[PDB]
């Protein structure tokens, strides 16, 4: 019962992916650049 | 907090040209029609009903009350 070596290691490798790719979901302090413009 | 994530989502760019494109075409040719109609009712419109003068025959946009349909 429980986990196989190749199980653990896959899951591992899996979840490092898996947080590296969420890292890199954030957004930098400037990242949505919005381009200006006007016309009681 | 700063913890902004990105959302993902198609591209509503298309989407909002095409309503902007539409929009702008209908707005562009219903105010003229809008701005004309306006002016034709407030200074030129409301014909009222007369009996037929004797021995005078009406043309035949004389037997309508809007001046757009005369
Ligand atoms: C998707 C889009 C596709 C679009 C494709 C085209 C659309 C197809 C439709 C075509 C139909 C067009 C048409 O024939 O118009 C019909 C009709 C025109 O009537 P008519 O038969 O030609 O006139 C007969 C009379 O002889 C006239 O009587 P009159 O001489 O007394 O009227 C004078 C004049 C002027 O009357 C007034 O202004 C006075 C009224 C207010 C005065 C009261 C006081 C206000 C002023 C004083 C206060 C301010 C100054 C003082 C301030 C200091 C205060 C101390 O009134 C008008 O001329 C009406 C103007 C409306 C024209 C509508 C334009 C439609 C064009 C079609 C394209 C539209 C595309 C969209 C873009 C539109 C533009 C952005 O227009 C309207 O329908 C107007 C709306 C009236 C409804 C009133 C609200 C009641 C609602 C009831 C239901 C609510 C319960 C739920």
């Amino acid at each position: 019962s429980g986990y196989t070596p190749d199980e653990k290691l896959r899951l591992q490798q899996l979840r490092e992916l898996r947080r590296r790719w969420l890292k890199d979901q954030e957004l930098s302090p400037r990242e949505p650049v919005l381009p200006p413009r006007r016309v009681t | 907090h700063g913890k902004r994530l990105f959302i993902i989502k198609p591209s509503g760019f298309y989407d909002r040209r095409f309503l902007k494109l539409m929009r702008f075409y209908i707005l562009l040719t219903g105010i003229p029609v809008a701005i004309g109609i306006t002016l034709v009712n407030v200074f030129i419109g409301e014909a009222e009903l007369a009996d037929i003068p004797e021995g005078y025959v009406p043309e035949h946009w004389e037997y309508f009350k809007h001046p757009i349909s005369r």
